[PDB]
């Protein structure tokens, strides 16, 4: 007698790493890289219309 | 940060972020399109005090 | 008052372009701080 | 893991044949009638 088991194949996907600038929503927002929010207390913005 | 459970070690990551309603008035209106489900069945239950 | 008001003194040091214009006072219940242009202010000098 | 695990082997041979292709959206699809082709006079009813 011969009786064996067969792993006939293996499949995988990939985590499609979307990039936020490669995206239609990107002109809604000036996304700014400011690494110093941790030591920051507060910011303000004044407006002169 | 690190948490170090009895079940294993953990590594959580956070980030400070800021956003501003930079527009002086009424950016980004929205509107309703369709109904798609009438979730509640509309009535025929008494109120019981 | 002035930690909002210094921002209007910082708005006196301007870089920031405001794109579309409507009446500000309709959105009075939106801002954190409102100042009103009335032709002059004895404080801003 | 950026793995080359699944398959890339041999690039098999290609041959032309009569068929039909429609464009329903950007998914381009065959068409097949399976009555006059193979179940012509066969006493098995078409599925």
């Amino acid at each position: 007698d011969v009786e064996f088991d067969a792993l006939l194949g293996s499949y995988c996907n990939t985590l499609s790493l979307v990039r936020f600038l490669e995206l239609g929503l990107s002109v809604a927002c000036v996304c700014t890289k400011f690494p110093e929010l941790a030591y920051m207390n507060e910011g303000r913005v004044q407006f002169e219309v | 940060a690190r948490h170090e459970t009895g079940g294993g070690v953990n590594f959580t990551l956070t980030q400070p972020r800021g956003n501003v309603d930079l527009g002086v008035g009424y950016t980004a209106v929205a509107a309703t399109g369709t109904v798609r489900n009438p979730v509640t069945d509309m009535g025929n239950l008494p109120q019981n005090f | 008052r002035d930690p909002p008001g210094y921002r209007y003194a910082a708005a006196i040091l301007p870089t920031g372009s405001i794109l579309s214009t409507i009446e500000v006072a309709s959105h009075r219940r939106l801002f954190d701080f409102f100042a009103a242009v009335r032709s002059d202010e004895n404080s801003l000098y | 893991n950026r793995e080359t695990l699944d398959e890339l082997e041999s690039a098999p041979q290609t041959t032309r044949v009569r068929a039909d292709l429609v464009a329903i959206g950007d998914r381009l699809v065959f068409l097949e009638a399976l009555e006059r082709r193979i179940y012509a006079a066969t006493n098995v009813p078409y599925p």
